[PDB]
C-alpha cells in the first residue's frame, strides 16, 4: 500500500519533470536530488507531527484534524513510525549551526552560556 | 526596522533579549521548585485582577484608522470582495500561521511533548523550532 | 468574584471553604501568624494514633490504601523530600535543598502524575466490590442460599467465584470480630470445602512441601471411547459445586449433627 | 429435532458434521435430565454413519458439559 | 421574648456536668457550687464564664457576684431579655 | 429458580426491605476491566494489603527495617510498573488519563487556573479549550463537543 | 532493583562479577541514572540493534532516548550483514 | 514582500520583534511610565509592516493558494447573488412590460443601470440591498441591546440553557419546510451557500425573547423592516461541439445517493457559522455599548424598571384574562484595504501578547503568600445544639447499625481514619484543664528543686542518646 502511494506521489514529480516549465522541472530536480542523496522528505515529518497531534488532542481537535485531512491523500502510518520518529534524540551540531545562522553574535553568547551550563553540570 | 529583521548579526539588541527570554522560561519551568504550588484564594483573586488589567489596556491605533466620507480584473476584485464579503473566516486563520498563536507557551502547554531525556538545565530543547531558512 | 460561583448550594460553599482552608495550612511559630508547629502536628498524630482501636487502625489503613498509596506509588523519593521540606517549612532547609540540581530536575511531571487517579480509582473499585456489593451478596446468600448459590452470584455479578466466597467469609468474620463474638469457624469449611480438603495441610518448620497433580496414577479417559462415555455420563450425574443444602448433605436433619459435622471434625 | 428428523426422513438429506455438533451441544448445554444421554445418541449416529469424530469435539464436549453443570444444578435445586 | 425556665435549666445542667472536677451524679437542680459540688472559688468564676459562652450575652461583674448557686443562675438568665 | 435477573433480585430485596444500590449491570464495578492493578498484583504483590484483614494480621505491607524488603524498594518497583504503563500511554496503546489532583497541584498555576475556570477532566479538553478560544462560554466554561462543526472540504466529493 | 524481564540471567553459573557490575552501574548513573533498573549481567548482555537502515534525519541523531547502554566491548559490527536487524531477542554471553 | 512562503524565517523574526515591542508597550501602559517611545516604535514597525503588506497583497495573490481559492469562492458567490438579483429584476421588468408597453424611460433607466454595473463590474442593487439588510440588522441589535440593558439591567451572557446547534438546525429546517413545503438537505445547503453573507437574526431574537418573555415578531419595527427586506430580497450538436471539462467529471453529481452525510455536515457547519457570527456581533455590541449600562443615569434605569414592573403587571393581567478621478479613489481603496489588513494583523498580535503576558504573570502569581483569615468567634457546641440534634443523633446511630444505610448518614465528617459523629454533650472550654495545672505544679516544684540542685535535662541537641533532637520551647515567661 505504501509503494502504491509512493507511485501515486512520484507520478506528480514525473509530470512536473516532463512538463516543460522551468519552475516545475527545477522543483522536480530538487525532489530527485533529495531522494537520490538519501535525504528524507519534509512531508513525512509533517505527517508524523500531525499524527502525534491527532493522537494527543481532545475530541474537538481530533474531529477538526480528521475532517480537514479526510480528503487529503495521507498514507496509512502506524503508531510505531511516529514513535520511532519522536523518540529519536536531536543533533547538537545541526541546532548549533541553525542558531549560528539564524542569530548572530547573540547566538554565540547563548551557545557560550549553554556550554557553560553543560560544563557546570559536568562538575 | 526593515534591515534588522533578517539574520546575520543584525538587530543584536533585541535578538539577545529573545534568546534570554527563551532561556529564563526554560529555567523557571524546570529548575524553580517554588512554582509548583496549588492555587489558593490569593492566586485566584489577584490573577483575575491581572486578567482584567491586561484587558483594560487598549492598543494605541495609528493614523490609519482616520478616514473621511473597462475596469481591470485585479482592481475590480478588491472592490467586490470588500462589499460582498465583510467577514471572511478563511483569511483570519491564514493570519494564525503568521502570528504563530501561543508561540512560547504551547511548547510547555502540550501533552507529552517534552521528553524526559531533555529535562535538564543544560539541555537544548527550546531551540528545535529555530529555522534559519 | 461573582462570575465563578454564581449559584451553588450550602454544602458546596462548605466544601469549598474547607478545601481553601486545608490549602493554606502551614507549620511555623504559633505567635508569628501560623496556627501550629510541626512538632505539635507530630504530637497530634502520635496521640491520635494511640487513641485508636483495631477498627480505627483498620480504617486508617483503608484510608492509606485508598488515597495515599497511589500517590506514593507514583511519586519519586525526591518528591517525598520536597514534600518533607514543605512540611518542616524552614528557610535554611529549603534553601539547602534548592541548590542541588538533581533535586530540581528530578521532580515528577503531571503527565506521569495523572496515573495516580486511575490507580486510586482501581483501589476504590476493589473497595467498592468489598464494602458495597458485599452486604448485598451476604443478604442474598444468607436468606436463601439454595436460590442464590455463590456460582449464581458469581455469574450474575461477574466478579469471580473465589472472590464472592472470600467476600462472604470476610463479611461474616468482620461482623463476628467487631461484636466481640467468637467467629463461626465452620464457614470456611462450608464455602471452601473442596479447597479445605485439597489445600489445608499441617506444615512442619524446616522443610519444603509440594502438591500432587493427580491423586492416582491412572489411564486417561481420552484413550478409549467407552471411558470417555463413562466420564461424560458421570459428569452428567454429578454436581459442579456442592453446598450445605444439597442432597448429599440432606442426612444432617438435626442442628447438633450440623455443628458436629462442620465443626472440628470435618477433616475426619 | 423436528427439522432434523424432517431433513433425515422426508428429504433424505445426509446431515453434515456441524449440524451434528449443534444437536450435541444443544442437548449438552440444556440442563434438563437426559441431555447427555441424547448427545451420546447423536455421537453414536455420527460414529455409525461415517461422520468424523474429531478430538476437538471430545474436548469441547467435556468443556461444555462442565460448563452446563451450573444449569444442571440450578434445574436440580429448583425441584 | 423570654426563654422558659425549663429550657434554661436543661442548658445549664449539661454545662456543669462537663466540668472535670465535679461529678455528673451529684449535680441537682437545687445545688451549690462550693458546698455540694466541691469547687474552689476560682472555679466559680470559671462557672460563670461557661455561662457567658453558652448564653452569648455579657454578664456584668456586679451580677456575677450575685449568683452563687444554680437556682439563681437559671433565674438570672431567664430575666435577661437579650438571650436568643 | 427466579432471581438470576436483576428485576427479580431487586424485587426480592424489596420484599426483604433492602433498597439495592446496584439496580442494573451498568452499576457493577467489573474488576476484569482493571489493567494497572492486576499488573501490580502479579509481579510485586498486593498494593492494598489491608483489603482483606480480619483482626489486623492478614495485611501485606513491607517491613519497617528497610533493605530489599522495605518500603523504598517496593515503592520503586511500583513506580517502575507505573512507568511502564505510562510508556504504554505515550505510545498510544492506552487511553489518555484524566487530570488528577496530584497532577493539577504540581502544574503551572496558569494551567490550574485554566482547568478550574474551564472544568476540563482530560488534558485533551484543555487543549481544545486553548486551541479553540471562541468555543467557550462567557464565564470561561467549556462548551460540549456537539456544539462545534468543522469545515467540510469539497474535495471529499470526488 | 532488577528488571524481571530483561535483567535476569539464563545460566546457573556464578561468575562472581556482581560488585564490578554494581560499580559500573554507579559510574554510569547520573542525574537520571538512579531511576532506571540495574542489570548485574549487563557485561554479558548482547542487545541486537533493530534499525540498521531507515530515515536518517538531519536535525535528529541515529540513537534514541530510551536506549539500553552498551558495554565496554560491545560494538554494532559484531552481528554480520545477513543477521543485522533480524534478531528480536536479547542474547546473553557465556564463556566456555 | 514578507508574507510570501519564501521569507517566513524573516517573518517569524519580525513577529518576535513586534511581540517584544508590544510586550514593552502593554507593560508601560499598565504601569503608566513613558509609553510614548513604545508608541513611536510601534508606529515605525506598523509602517514597515504596512509597506511589507502592500507588497505582500500582490505577492500572496500571485503565490498563496488559499487566497486564490477565497477569491474564486467570493467571485462565485457574487456571481450567484448577481444572477439571483438579475433574475428578480428581469421578472419585475417583464411584469412591468406586460402591464404597460409604454416604458421607454424605464427601459432607458434600466440600460443606464446596466451600463453603470458593467462599468463598475459589480451588481450595485444587490450590494445596496445587502447594505440595507446589514443596517436594519445592526439597528435591531442595538435596539434589543439597549432594551435588555435598561429593562432587566443585564447584557449578553452565553449560558448552557441557550438554544444549542442541533435545535437551531431543526428550527431552520422547520422554517424552510414551512416556506417551500417540500425540501431536502441539498436544497437547504444550496440556499445557505448561495446567501453566504446575510446576517442571521433568529437565534438572537429567540435568545432575547426567552429573556423578555414577550413576542418580538410584531412588536418592534426593526423586525418588520428585516422581514420586508427578506421579502423583497427573495442543442445536442452544439453540446457535442462543446468541450467537456475534465475537472467537472472528477466530481460526483450533487444529486447522488452517497453525499447525504456530507450535506448534513455542511448544514451543521453553516449553522455553526451563522450562530458564531451572531455570538460575535452580539458580544461586540455588549463590549462597545454595554459598558455604558453600568455608568448609565439613574432616570433611564428607574423609568425602565418601572416599565418592566408595568410589563410584569400586564403579564399578570394576561394570565388573569387567560384564567482622472477613478484611479485616485481606487488608490484610496487599496490603501484602505492595506491598512485594514495590517490592523487586522496587529490586533491578532495584540491578543497574542495579551494571552502571553497573562500566562507569564500567572507563573509569578503562584509564589505570593495567601490571605489572612479574619478572627471568628470560638468553636463552641452549646446545649441547645445538643438537644436540637438529638433525634438526628439517634437516626445516625440507627443508620450506623445497618450496612446498607451506613454511608447515608447526614453528618459525616472525617479525620485520617475516623468518622465524626453528632456530639451528645456540649463541648466547652472553661471547665477543662484541671489536671494539667496540677501536673504543672508538680513539674514546677521539680524544676525548682532542679535549679536549687543544678541538674540538666536530656541533651536537647541531637546527640547519640536521642537522635531526634527534642527541645522544649524556651518560653520567656518560663525563663527561670
Amino acid at each position: 500500500e505504501r509503494l502504491a502511494w509512493l507511485r501515486d506521489v512520484w507520478a506528480q514529480i514525473d509530470a512536473d519533470y516532463r512538463s516543460g516549465d522551468s519552475a516545475r522541472q527545477e522543483t522536480a530536480a530538487q525532489e530527485i536530488s533529495a531522494a537520490l542523496r538519501g535525504e528524507p522528505n519534509d512531508y513525512m515529518r509533517w505527517v508524523y507531527e500531525t499524527k502525534r497531534e491527532l493522537r494527543f488532542a481532545g475530541p474537538v481537535g481530533r474531529r477538526a484534524i480528521q475532517e480537514e485531512l479526510q480528503a487529503a491523500e495521507l498514507p496509512e502510518v502506524l503508531d510505531e513510525e511516529v514513535n520511532r520518529y519522536h523518540d529519536l534524540k536531536l543533533n547538537m551540531m545541526e541546532i548549533e549551526r541553525e542558531v549560528k545562522a539564524k542569530y548572530g553574535v547573540a547566538g554565540q553568547q547563548h551557545w557560550a552560556e549553554l556550554q557553560a551550563a553543560k560544563d557546570e553540570e559536568y562538575i | 526596522c526593515f534591515s534588522s529583521w533578517n539574520d546575520g548579526s543584525e538587530g543584536y539588541e533585541w535578538k539577545s533579549r529573545a534568546l534570554s527570554e527563551k532561556r529564563s522560561l526554560a529555567l523557571e519551568f524546570l529548575g524553580n521548585v517554588n512554582k509548583r504550588v496549588s492555587i489558593h484564594d490569593a492566586i485566584r483573586l489577584k490573577a483575575d485582577i491581572n486578567k482584567k488589567a491586561i484587558s483594560n489596556v487598549s492598543c494605541p491605533s495609528f493614523f490609519s484608522g482616520i478616514e473621511g466620507a473597462h475596469l481591470s480584473p485585479s482592481d475590480a476584485s478588491l472592490l467586490k470582495e470588500e462589499f460582498l464579503c465583510d467577514y471572511d473566516p478563511s483569511d483570519t486563520k491564514r493570519m494564525a500561521k503568521w502570528v504563530n498563536l501561543r508561540s512560547e507557551t504551547s511548547d510547555y502547554q502540550s501533552y507529552g511533548a517534552i521528553p524526559e531525556g531533555e529535562r535538564s538545565l543544560w539541555s537544548a530543547w527550546y531551540l528545535r523550532n529555530i529555522k534559519a531558512g | 468574584a461573582s462570575g465563578k460561583d454564581n449559584t451553588m448550594s450550602d454544602d458546596d460553599v462548605i466544601r469549598n471553604i474547607i478545601k481553601e482552608r486545608w490549602k493554606t495550612l502551614e507549620f511555623g511559630d504559633r505567635n508569628a501568624g501560623y496556627p501550629c508547629t510541626f512538632g505539635d502536628y507530630i504530637q497530634f498524630l502520635n496521640e491520635w494514633f494511640k487513641s485508636l482501636d483495631e477498627e480505627g487502625m483498620q480504617r486508617l489503613r483503608e484510608h492509606f490504601d485508598r488515597r495515599i498509596r497511589p500517590l506514593l506509588a507514583v511519586m519519586s523519593p525526591v518528591d517525598i523530600l520536597w514534600l518533607e521540606a514543605l512540611t518542616q517549612n524552614s528557610p535554611h532547609n529549603k534553601e539547602q535543598l534548592q541548590r542541588k540540581i538533581a533535586f530540581q530536575t528530578s521532580l515528577g511531571t503531571p503527565e506521569f502524575f495523572d496515573m495516580s487517579k486511575r490507580l486510586r480509582y482501581e483501589i476504590n473499585e476493589d473497595y467498592k466490590v468489598r464494602d458495597e456489593l458485599g452486604p448485598e451478596l451476604f443478604a442474598l446468600w444468607s436468606k436463601a442460599p439454595e436460590r442464590w448459590p455463590p456460582e449464581r452470584l458469581s455469574k450474575m455479578y461477574g466478579l469471580d467465584f473465589t472472590l464472592v466466597r472470600k467476600i462472604l467469609v470476610w463479611h461474616h468474620f468482620k461482623a463476628c470480630y467487631d461484636a466481640c463474638v467468637e467467629p463461626d469457624w465452620s464457614l470456611p469449611k462450608r464455602l471452601f470445602a473442596l479447597e479445605w480438603i485439597r489445600d489445608v495441610r499441617a506444615r512442619k518448620h524446616g522443610l519444603f512441601y509440594g502438591k500432587m497433580r493427580f491423586a492416582e496414577q491412572k489411564i486417561t479417559f481420552y484413550s478409549d471411547r467407552f471411558l470417555f462415555r463413562d466420564l461424560v455420563n458421570r459428569r452428567e450425574a454429578s454436581y459442579a459445586n456442592v453446598w450445605e443444602m444439597d442432597d448429599p448433605y440432606r442426612f444432617l436433619q438435626t442442628e447438633q449433627d450440623y455443628e458436629d459435622y462442620w465443626g472440628d471434625n470435618y477433616d475426619v | 429435532e423436528k427439522l432434523f428428523q424432517e431433513m433425515i426422513l422426508k428429504k433424505d438429506l445426509s446431515p453434515s458434521r456441524r449440524t451434528y455438533h449443534c444437536m450435541i451441544f444443544m442437548h449438552l448445554s440444556s440442563g434438563e435430565e437426559g441431555g447427555t444421554a441424547r448427545a451420546l445418541r447423536y455421537l453414536e449416529a455420527m460414529e455409525r454413519a461415517g461422520i468424523q469424530v474429531r478430538p476437538s469435539l471430545l474436548k469441547k464436549i467435556v468443556r461444555v458439559n462442565n460448563a452446563a453443570g451450573y444449569k444442571r444444578d440450578m434445574k436440580r435445586r429448583a425441584r | 421574648y423570654l426563654l422558659n425556665k425549663d429550657d434554661v435549666l436543661t442548658r445549664v445542667l449539661e454545662v456543669v456536668k462537663n466540668f472535670e472536677k465535679v461529678d455528673a451524679s451529684k449535680v441537682t437542680p437545687q445545688s451549690h457550687f462550693v458546698n455540694d459540688l466541691g469547687l474552689n472559688s476560682l472555679d466559680v468564676v470559671e462557672v460563670v464564664f461557661a455561662i457567658e459562652q453558652e448564653f452569648i450575652l455579657d454578664i456584668p461583674d456586679h451580677d456575677a457576684e450575685k449568683i452563687q448557686s444554680i437556682t439563681d443562675a437559671v433565674e438570672y438568665i431567664s430575666q435577661n431579655p437579650m438571650a436568643k | 429458580p427466579k432471581g438470576e435477573t436483576f428485576e427479580e433480585k431487586n424485587e426480592a430485596l424489596r420484599m426483604m426491605g433492602i433498597t439495592s444500590s446496584f439496580q442494573t449491570k451498568d452499576l457493577v464495578p467489573q474488576p476484569d476491566r482493571q489493567k494497572l492493578l492486576p499488573l501490580i498484583r502479579r509481579e510485586e504483590g498486593e498494593i492494598a494489603g489491608s483489603l482483606w484483614a480480619m483482626d489486623g494480621g492478614e495485611l501485606s505491607y513491607p517491613k519497617d527495617g528497610g533493605g530489599p524488603q522495605g518500603w523504598g524498594v517496593r515503592l520503586w518497583r511500583e513506580r517502575q510498573l507505573v512507568k511502564r504503563e505510562y510508556q504504554k500511554v505515550l505510545d498510544g496503546y492506552r487511553p489518555v488519563p484524566q487530570l488528577s489532583t496530584l497532577g493539577n497541584s504540581v502544574r503551572t498555576a496558569g494551567d490550574q487556573l485554566d482547568i478550574e475556570r474551564s472544568g476540563a477532566q482530560t488534558p485533551g479538553e484543555l487543549s481544545d479549550y486553548r486551541n479553540f478560544p471562541d468555543n467557550r462560554f462567557d464565564g470561561g466554561q467549556l462548551k460540549p463537543e456537539s456544539e462545534a462543526a468543522p469545515a467540510v472540504p469539497f474535495s471529499a466529493e470526488l | 532493583f532488577v528488571d524481571l524481564e530483561t535483567g535476569t540471567s539464563l545460566y546457573f553459573r556464578d561468575t562472581r562479577d556482581s560488585a564490578e557490575a554494581i560499580a559500573h552501574a554507579a559510574d554510569s548513573k547520573g542525574i537520571k541514572g538512579m531511576d532506571n533498573a540495574i542489570d548485574l549481567y549487563n557485561e554479558y548482555r548482547i542487545v541486537p540493534d533493530l534499525y540498521p537502515e531507515g530515515f536518517q534525519w538531519k536535525h535528529k541523531l541515529n540513537t534514541e532516548y530510551n536506549q539500553w547502554r552498551s558495554n565496554t566491548w560491545l560494538t554494532p559490527d559484531l552481528i554480520p550483514k545477513e543477521h543485522r536487524g533480524r534478531f528480536l531477542c536479547n542474547f546473553q554471553l557465556n564463556i566456555v | 514582500s514578507l508574507f510570501d512562503p519564501e521569507n517566513v524565517h524573516r517573518l517569524e523574526n519580525a513577529m518576535t520583534h513586534v511581540k517584544q515591542v508590544f510586550a514593552d508597550y502593554v507593560h508601560k501602559k499598565r504601569e503608566g511610565v513613558s509609553t510614548e517611545a513604545e508608541r513611536r516604535m510601534l508606529a515605525n514597525l506598523t509602517a514597515e509592516l504596512n509597506l511589507e503588506t502592500q507588497k505582500h497583497l500582490a505577492n500572496m495573490f500571485k503565490y498563496a493558494e488559499m487566497r486564490l481559492r477565497q477569491v474564486k469562492l467570493e467571485e462565485r458567490h457574487h456571481q450567484l447573488a448577481e444572477i439571483e438579483r438579475l433574475r428578480r429584476m428581469a421578472q419585475q421588468r417583464g411584469g412591468v412590460k406586460g402591464r404597460k408597453g409604454g416604458s421607454r424611460k424605464m427601459s432607458r433607466m434600466e440600460r443606464l443601470k446596466r451600463v453603470i454595473n458593467r462599468a463598475v463590474g459589480l451588481d450595485i442593487a444587490v450590494a445596496e440591498t445587502v447594505l440595507t439588510e446589514m443596517q436594519a440588522q445592526e439597528e435591531f441589535l442595538q435596539f434589543c441591546e439597549v432594551f435588555a440593558r435598561l429593562t432587566l439591567g443585564s447584557g449578553f451572557k452565553h449560558t448552557g440553557k441557550d438554544e444549542n446547534l442541533s435545535a437551531y438546525i431543526e428550527s431552520l429546517r422547520k422554517l424552510y419546510s414551512m416556506d417551500a413545503a417540500t425540501l431536502s438537505t441539498l436544497d437547504v445547503v444550496q440556499y445557505y451557500s448561495s446567501k453566504e453573507g446575510a446576517h442571521p437574526v433568529d437565534w438572537a431574537k429567540r435568545w432575547y425573547e426567552r429573556a423578555l418573555l414577550l413576542p418580538l415578531q410584531s412588536t418592534p419595527e426593526y423586525q418588520k423592516l428585516l422581514q420586508i427586506q427578506q421579502r423583497d430580497e427573495s442543442v445536442a450538436r452544439i453540446k457535442t461541439q462543446k468541450v467537456v471539462n475534465l475537472v467537472e467529471k472528477m466530481f460526483m453529481d450533487p444529486k447522488d445517493k452517497r453525499l447525504e452525510s456530507l450535506h448534513e455536515k455542511r448544514l451543521r457547519y453553516l449553522a455553526h457559522m451563522q450562530m458564531e457570527r451572531q455570538i460575535r456581533c452580539v458580544r461586540e455590541n455588549a463590549k462597545l455599548f454595554d459598558g455604558v449600562e453600568n455608568m448609565p443615569e439613574a432616570a433611564q434605569c428607574r423609568e425602565l424598571y418601572e416599565k418592566i414592573m408595568e410589563k410584569k403587571t400586564a403579564q399578570c393581567n394576561m394570565t388573569s384574562p387567560p384564567e482622472r478621478s477613478i484611479a485616485e479613489e481606487l488608490r484610496a481603496l487599496h490603501q484602505q484595504r492595506k491598512e485594514k489588513m495590517t490592523m487586522r494583523i496587529l490586533g491578532i498580535i495584540e491578543n497574542d501578547v495579551k494571552t502571553e503576558m497573562e500566562w507569564l504573570q500567572n507563573m509569578e502569581e503562584a509564589e505570593r503568600p495567601p490571605l489572612l483569615p479574619i478572627p471568628e468567634n470560638m468553636s463552641y457546641v452549646s446545649a441547645a445544639d445538643v438537644q436540637a440534634w438529638r433525634e438526628l443523633r439517634e437516626d445516625d446511630e440507627r443508620k450506623a447499625a445497618n450496612p446498607f444505610e451506613r454511608r447515608r448518614r447526614t453528618f459525616q465528617p472525617e479525620l485520617l481514619g475516623q468518622a465524626w459523629s453528632v456530639p451528645n454533650k456540649p463541648l466547652l472550654f472553661w471547665g477543662t484543664g484541671v489536671s494539667a495545672v496540677q501536673q504543672a505544679l508538680r513539674h514546677v516544684a521539680e524544676d525548682a528543686e532542679r535549679k536549687r540542685q543544678g541538674l540538666l535535662l536530656a541533651p536537647p541537641y541531637p546527640c547519640a542518646e536521642n537522635p531526634w533532637g527534642w527541645r522544649l520551647a524556651k518560653d520567656i515567661l518560663d525563663d527561670n
